[PDB]
């Protein structure tokens, strides 16, 4: 599976969390920036890797970061269809 | 009439055809009589033949 | 031959062939020997790239380890 | 000398052989005796099958073959349509003479860049209507 | 209707039509977007009314572009041009109404046509065409410029009006019946017994005459009148090779009886089964389904006029002007490849916008089998090739496939014409000889059926896989030209129709460059060349039959086609006639490998170069406030297909007009 991680430089903005395709991340309340709320990414193990959370972070530089790992491919990550892992 | 069969003339394509022509044995006469003597800028109606 | 080069059938380049093979049955028997000799050695070698250490060796294997007095000599030195 | 006795006394630079001239003029004795200019392939993978006017030879189109196609295998074509050719040019001639007469004079060429006047203007001819 | 909103003003804003261009530049990409998007008129600021303003402007605009064209031609044909000397006597003289400068020595590229005359020869058939028509005087085509000119103002001017005559109230470009009935019955019935009735009136004794060899002006200015009875295609003009020019009218004359038949019966209702094809009508009234159908419908009329053009002589003298046929074949070829990789692309443009016909949802088998049959045809057809190569090679002959050995008879190849025994020739040259079809002809036609075969599997899969796929669900929301998805789900590159179309398009090149190589090949070799004395003929062609020996291999299609015919090319420089196809040869090279560049390379390296060059523009206050950046991926994609395409068909075109050039003179 990937690496998602998100860094304090979060704004609270939503967007990473309404891009994502297969509902990876989600708000949480946090005191760290003026939204009150940082993204989370608790369910990383349905991440893909499409990176739409990175296309729709604001910040200068990304607060959200999507690391491909290939050798830990798994069926979720690679949106099997026709064939099942599990 | 196209692979095995070489049909050479329009009378072999369709019966009783030799020209250009329906084989129709009315000869379609001029609906109206022509001038026997003509005039400067006449240009007479052409003729299939 | 059937030449196919300018140069070749220009010059008269031509490719001796000699009238008996150079090395006998015997020879070539030898050669396999040493190089079936060489495979042995080669799979071992494999085997043991594909199983790398094994430092589980010091809890039963027989002996207690050895270090030659220059590869000490070596580690006192350093790097 | 000749081949076979240059090809038994042999060439060895080592040795005797120190000419260069001796060194080839064995190479050439042994590319003569030994190499062969082509490889003998059947001539018949060379000669054309299509447009050639061999292709009946082949019997690629037996089954309803092609009349265009001549039958004759010697290779050459005849002209489609040869009794035509007199006919086309009795009629033509016979045209052209018709429109000789119906018009009474030798027939002009006409010129890419000249003006001509209409045969029916009103106005006095200025260059020749024909 | 109302003019006073129509100003200037728009003209310097540059992105008004485009809402996502309004933060006007920041960046280099939006100059880019800015000319990818200025035509995507449904994507625009405005109303679908403003849509069809803007489409039937565009025709419009487009058609006064086109008359300007043909009138463009005309007057070259009348002032910058040999046609009179041509007229007189065709053969001797090659068609030019070209002339180049003599500005740093390029006098060179004129080449002898003519005593008086020194140009580049014409190879659209213009010539034939002006004396089908029956023009052949100055003064004619000079009227017919005018005529041109004045039909591209008229279009013009048309454009203009419609752009504000049409309100969001118009609704006559939706009346699809009537839209229909009047081409069926005006444009096209109408129009071809109109020119029925031109032929008639005016080719017809003109082109008499020009047979005959009288040049007389009271001539110039009886229908059936030399043609025999025998069937139209049967026999050709002795003196000019071609189809009757009389037999001609009267196939105009028939067409457009046939075409008002078929538009008064449809108006009567005669046509009973309208249910098979409700379905189509209702879901297909579509700018983009029209566009896309009306595309590959001209793509097919093309491949069938390229087709024609050669092997059913129409034109005078066009059967002998070898390399007038030839460039016509390969333009038309060019333009039906062209055109229906379009239809795919608008295929998928109205799938994406619009909903989908119900043959979308059993996708996969359609697809799969399209799969199957390409691997198939692709292995049988090429190795069937690389076998011929690999057994001749090892120097068994008789193992390869071909005439003399294990030989694949094209036993469906039947004849339909019947035409009689022999060849149809004119001054020195084969006008017209049958092709025979054997073990070359069905190789190189099945090799034809797999490269369609794949590029109609790209242009389809990316038809039906628009909207969603097993890989991506959400392909309509991501729209038609998007570069990806992303990188995961193992990477989702080229997922988009439009990218199925850049790929569509390098195949329908490669299926198009074969195609033009067969047929430049087999005309040269078996139909092409002259005649050495009932009498027999021994044709020399000119590449000498070596097609059915050599074209078995794909060592002898390289050898034979390739190297050997690309002598005249390769060696134009110091002649004077093709010294400028010589260039233009190595220059298409050049253009073709400069392809690769954005074919191969990405987005990435050149943005981190971009950036890094301008650190030193930023160190010497050199500031570009619209801020460098690399194409887009897309972009990227584009530029790299149509630099690829531009310089293959250019190494193409050089190389077959040069050695037509040359052989011909
Ligand atoms: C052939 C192709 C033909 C296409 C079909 C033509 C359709 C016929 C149009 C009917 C006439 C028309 O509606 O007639 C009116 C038309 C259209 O006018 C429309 O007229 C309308 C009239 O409106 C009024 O209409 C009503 C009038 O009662 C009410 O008053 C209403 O409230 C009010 O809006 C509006 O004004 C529209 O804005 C206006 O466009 O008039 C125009 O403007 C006339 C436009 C003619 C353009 C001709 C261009 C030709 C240029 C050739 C140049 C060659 C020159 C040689 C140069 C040589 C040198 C090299
Ligand atoms: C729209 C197409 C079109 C046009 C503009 C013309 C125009 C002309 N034709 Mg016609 N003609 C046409 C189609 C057309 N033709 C076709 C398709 C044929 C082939 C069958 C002919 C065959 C033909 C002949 C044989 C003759 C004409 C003639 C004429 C003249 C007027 C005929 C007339 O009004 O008769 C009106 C008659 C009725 C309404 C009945 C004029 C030059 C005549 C001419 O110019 O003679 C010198 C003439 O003799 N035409
Ligand atoms: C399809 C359209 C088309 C095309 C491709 C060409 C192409 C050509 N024309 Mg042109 N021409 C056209 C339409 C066209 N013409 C039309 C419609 C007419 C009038 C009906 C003419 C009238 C015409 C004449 C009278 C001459 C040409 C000439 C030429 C050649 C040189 C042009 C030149 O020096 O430009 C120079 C560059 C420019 C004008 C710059 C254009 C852009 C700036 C902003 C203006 C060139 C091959 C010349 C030629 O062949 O000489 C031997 C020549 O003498 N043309
Ligand atoms: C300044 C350059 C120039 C200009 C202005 C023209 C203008 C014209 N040529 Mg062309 N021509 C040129 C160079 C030029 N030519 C050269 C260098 C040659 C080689 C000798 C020719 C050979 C030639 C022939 C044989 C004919 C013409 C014709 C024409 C007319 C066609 C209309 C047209 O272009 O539509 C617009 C068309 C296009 C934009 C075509 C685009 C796609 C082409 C076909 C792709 C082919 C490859 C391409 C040429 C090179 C790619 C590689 C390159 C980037 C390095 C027009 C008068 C025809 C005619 O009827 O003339 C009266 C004609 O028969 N030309
Ligand atoms: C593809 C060609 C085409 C088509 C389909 C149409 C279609 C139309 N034009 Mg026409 N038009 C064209 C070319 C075309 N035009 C050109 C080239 C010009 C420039 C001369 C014009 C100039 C023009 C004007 C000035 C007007 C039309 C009008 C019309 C309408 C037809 C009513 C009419 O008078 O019919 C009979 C023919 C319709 C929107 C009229 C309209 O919309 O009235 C409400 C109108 O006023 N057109
Ligand atoms: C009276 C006869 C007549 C004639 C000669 C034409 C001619 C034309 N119409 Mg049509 N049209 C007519 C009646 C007619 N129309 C009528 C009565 C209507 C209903 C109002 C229309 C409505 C109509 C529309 C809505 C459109 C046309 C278009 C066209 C052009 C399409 C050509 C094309 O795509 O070729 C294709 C050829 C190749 C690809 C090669 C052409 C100039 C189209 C166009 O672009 O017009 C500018 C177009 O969109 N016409
Ligand atoms: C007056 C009758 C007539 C005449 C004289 C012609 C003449 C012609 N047609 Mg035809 N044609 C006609 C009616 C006619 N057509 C009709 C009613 C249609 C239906 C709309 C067509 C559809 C048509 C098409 C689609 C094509 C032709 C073509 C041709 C040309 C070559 C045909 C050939 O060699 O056939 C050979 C003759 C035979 C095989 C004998 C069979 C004759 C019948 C079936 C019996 C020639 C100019 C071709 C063309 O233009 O090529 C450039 C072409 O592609 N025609
Ligand atoms: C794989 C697909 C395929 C494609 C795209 C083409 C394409 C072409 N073939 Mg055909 N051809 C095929 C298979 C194919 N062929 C096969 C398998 C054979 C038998 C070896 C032939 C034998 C053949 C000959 C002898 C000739 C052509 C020719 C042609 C041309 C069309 C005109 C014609 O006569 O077609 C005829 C098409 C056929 C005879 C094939 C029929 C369609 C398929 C095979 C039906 C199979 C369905 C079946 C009920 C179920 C199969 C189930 C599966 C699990 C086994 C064109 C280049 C002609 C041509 O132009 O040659 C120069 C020609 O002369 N083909
Ligand atoms: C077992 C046993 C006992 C015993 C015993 C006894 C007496 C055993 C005797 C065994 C004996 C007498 C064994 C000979 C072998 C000869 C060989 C292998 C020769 C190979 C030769 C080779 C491989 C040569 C090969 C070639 O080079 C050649 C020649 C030519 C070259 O062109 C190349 C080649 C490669 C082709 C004890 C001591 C009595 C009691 C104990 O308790 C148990
Ligand atoms: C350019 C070009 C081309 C070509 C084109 C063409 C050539 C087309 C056609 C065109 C045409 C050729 C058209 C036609 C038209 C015609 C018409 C449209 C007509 C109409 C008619 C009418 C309208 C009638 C009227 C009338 C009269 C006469 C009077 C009274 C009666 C009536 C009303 C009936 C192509 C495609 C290749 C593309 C490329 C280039
Ligand atoms: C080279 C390259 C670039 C860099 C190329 C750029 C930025 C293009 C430069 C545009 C110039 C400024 C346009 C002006 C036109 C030329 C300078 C004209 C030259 C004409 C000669 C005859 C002199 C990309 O950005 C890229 C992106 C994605 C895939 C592949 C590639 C790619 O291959």
């Amino acid at each position: 599976s990937h690496a998602v991680k998100i860094y304090d430089t979060c704004i609270g903005c939503t967007l990473c969390v309404r891009a994502c395709p297969t509902d990876v991340l989600e708000m949480v309340p946090a005191t760290v920036n003026a939204a009150k709320q940082v993204a989370s990414s608790p369910r990383v193990e349905d991440c893909v890797g499409c990176k739409r959370c990175e296309t729709a972070c604001p910040t200068d530089f990304l607060s959200i970061r999507v690391y491909l790992q290939e050798n830990e491919e798994t069926q979720y990550s690679l949106g099997l269809d026709l064939a099942d892992w599990s | 009439c196209f692979s095995s069969q070489t049909c050479q003339d329009i009378g072999d394509y369709l019966p009783g055809w030799t020209g250009p022509l329906p084989p129709v044995a009315y000869d379609f006469p001029p609906l109206y009589p022509a001038p026997e003597v003509p005039y400067t800028g006449y240009q007479a109606p052409l003729k299939l033949m | 031959r059937v030449p196919g080069g300018k140069r070749t059938k220009e010059l008269g380049l031509v490719v001796p062939i000699p009238e008996e093979d150079g090395l006998t049955d015997g020879q070539i028997a030898a050669l396999f020997v040493v190089a079936l000799v060489v495979l042995i050695a080669a799979v071992d070698l494999a085997r043991s790239l594909y199983f790398g250490l094994q430092p589980n060796k010091f809890k039963t294997a027989k002996g207690k380890g050895s270090i030659t007095p220059f590869m000490k000599r070596l580690i006192e030195n350093g790097f | 000398p000749s081949d076979e006795e240059i090809l038994a006394k042999g060439c060895d630079i080592r040795v005797d052989c120190t000419t260069k001239e001796q060194q080839f003029a064995w190479a050439k004795a042994y590319y003569r005796k030994y190499n062969q200019e082509t490889d003998g392939k059947d001539p018949k993978y060379s000669k054309p099958s299509t447009g050639a006017g061999v292709f009946r030879k082949f019997k690629i189109d037996w089954p309803n073959p092609d009349p265009s196609i001549p039958d004759t295998t010697d290779g050459t074509y005849p002209i489609r349509n040869e009794d035509f050719l007199p006919i086309w040019k009795q009629q033509q001639e016979d045209l052209r003479a018709k429109m000789k007469e119906y018009i009474g004079r030798e027939f002009t060429e006409i010129r890419w860049i000249g003006d001509y006047d209409n045969a029916r203007s009103p106005y006095k001819p200025h260059n020749g209507y024909y | 209707a109302i003019f006073r909103y129509v100003n200037a003003t728009l003209w310097s804003k540059a992105g008004h039509f485009n809402k996502a261009l309004s933060k006007g530049a920041k960046t280099t990409t939006w100059i880019w977007n800015l000319h990818a998007s200025a035509h995507d008129f449904d994507i625009q600021q405005g109303s679908a009314g403003l849509i069809a303003r803007k489409v039937f402007s565009s025709g419009l605009a487009h058609l006064s572009l086109v008359f300007f064209w043909l009138g463009g031609m005309h007057f070259h044909g009348a002032y910058l041009s040999n046609y009179s000397a041509w007229l007189k006597d065709p053969k001797s003289v090659a068609p030019s109404s070209h002339i180049a400068y003599s500005l740093v020595g390029q006098d060179i590229l004129n080449s002898y046509t003519s005593q008086y005359f020194s140009g580049i020869t014409i190879t659209s058939g213009f010539f034939q065409l002006y004396r089908s028509e029956g023009i052949v005087t100055q003064s004619q085509l000079k009227y017919a410029c005018a005529a041109s000119l004045i039909a591209t103002l008229i279009c013009l001017s048309g454009s203009y009006l419609h752009m504000q005559l049409m309100s969001k109230f118009t609704s006559f470009y939706k009346k699809f019946q009537s839209l229909s009935q009047s081409h069926l019955i005006i444009m096209f019935g109408f129009g071809s017994v109109s020119f029925s009735a031109h032929q008639i009136h005016e080719a017809l004794p003109i082109n008499s005459l020009l047979d005959s060899g009288i040049w007389d002006p009271q001539l110039f200015s009886a229908i059936l009148l030399g043609t025999p009875s025998a069937i139209t295609g049967k026999l050709l003009n002795p003196s000019t090779g071609s189809i009757f020019l009389s037999q001609v009218a009267a196939h105009h004359l028939a067409v457009g009886i046939v075409f008002i038949t078929l538009g008064l019966i449809k108006w009567c209702n005669l046509f009973f089964s309208r249910n098979a094809i409700l379905s189509l009508r209702l879901a297909y009234m579509d700018y983009h389904a029209q566009l896309s159908i009306n595309l590959a419908v001209w793509a097919s009329l093309s491949m069938v006029a390229a087709h024609h053009l050669t092997e059913i002589p129409v034109y005078p003298y066009e059967s002998t002007d070898y390399p007038t046929v030839l460039c016509l074949f390969v333009h038309h070829a060019c333009l039906s490849g062209f055109f229906t990789v379009a239809s795919g692309a608008h295929a998928s443009i109205f799938v994406i916008r619009q909903l989908p016909t119900s043959e979308i949802r059993h996708r996969d088998p359609i697809i799969g089998h399209l799969i199957w049959v390409c691997i198939a045809l692709g292995l049988h057809s090429f190795g069937l090739y690389c076998h011929n190569d690999t057994l001749e090679a090892l120097g068994r002959p008789e193992d390869t496939f071909c005439d003399n050995s294990i030989q694949l008879k094209p036993i469906f190849a039947k004849q339909f014409l019947g035409l009689q025994p022999g060849i149809e020739v004119l001054d020195g040259k084969i006008v017209r000889m049958t092709q025979e079809l054997g073990t070359a002809d069905f190789m190189v036609h099945h090799i034809h059926a797999f490269t369609i075969h794949v590029t109609l599997l790209i242009l389809l899969k990316g038809v039906l896989y628009a909207r969603n796929s097993r890989l991506v669900s959400d392909k309509l929301e991501l729209g038609f030209a998007y570069p990806c998805d992303g990188p995961g789900r193992g990477g989702t590159c080229q997922i988009s129709p439009w990218d199925h179309l850049f790929l569509a398009v390098f195949w329908m090149y490669n299926c198009l460059s074969v195609v033009i190589f067969h047929y430049f090949w087999k005309m040269q070799s078996d139909v092409w060349g002259s005649y050495v004395h009932h009498s027999s003929l021994t044709c020399s062609h000119y590449s000498q039959g070596d097609f059915s020996v050599n074209s078995i291999t794909i060592n002898g299609w390289l050898r034979n086609l390739l190297w050997s015919e690309a002598s005249q090319v390769i060696q134009s420089y110091a002649l004077p006639s093709i010294c400028s196809y010589g260039f233009i040869f190595l220059a298409a090279h050049f253009v073709w490998a400069f392809s690769l560049m954005f074919l191969f390379s990405g987005r990435a390296y050149w943005q981190e170069l971009i950036e890094s060059i301008l650190w030193s523009h930023h160190k010497l206050k050199i500031v570009p406030h619209i801020q460098p950046r690399a194409l887009s991926i897309s972009q990227g994609r584009a530029v790299g297909l149509t630099h690829y395409v531009l310089g293959g068909i250019g190494c193409t075109w050089a190389f077959i007009i040069s050695r037509m050039l040359v052989l011909t003179t």
